[PDB]
């Protein structure tokens, strides 16, 4: 998923833009990654 | 005119009035290409 940016690779943002907004679609990106890892954490405390 | 900076620097040139916009964050072109460069902070102005 590409949380909304361009697309969901990290070496095609890069490839087609430049560096003063790319922030801007990488940190969409992270900040999807960072929820998911949330998630995946705290269910498994919850299981265990 | 409110906090203290430190220090300053006294930079500037001449365009071809074409781009006057060269001197910007990452925004491209022949000065920010072979001429020179702006950092992507540039706490500064472009005052022209």
């Amino acid at each position: 998923s590409n949380f909304g940016a361009i697309s969901s690779v990290l070496n095609d943002i890069l490839s087609r833009l430049d560096p003063p907004e790319a922030e801007v679609q990488i940190d969409r990106l992270i900040t999807g990654r960072l929820q998911s890892l949330q998630t995946y954490v705290t269910q498994q405390l919850i299981r265990a | 005119n409110d906090l203290c900076f430190t220090n300053v620097y006294a930079d500037s040139f001449v365009i071809r009035g074409d781009e006057v916009r060269q001197i910007a964050p990452g925004q491209t072109g022949k000065i920010a290409d072979y001429n020179y460069k702006l950092p992507d902070d540039f706490t500064g102005c472009v005052i022209a």
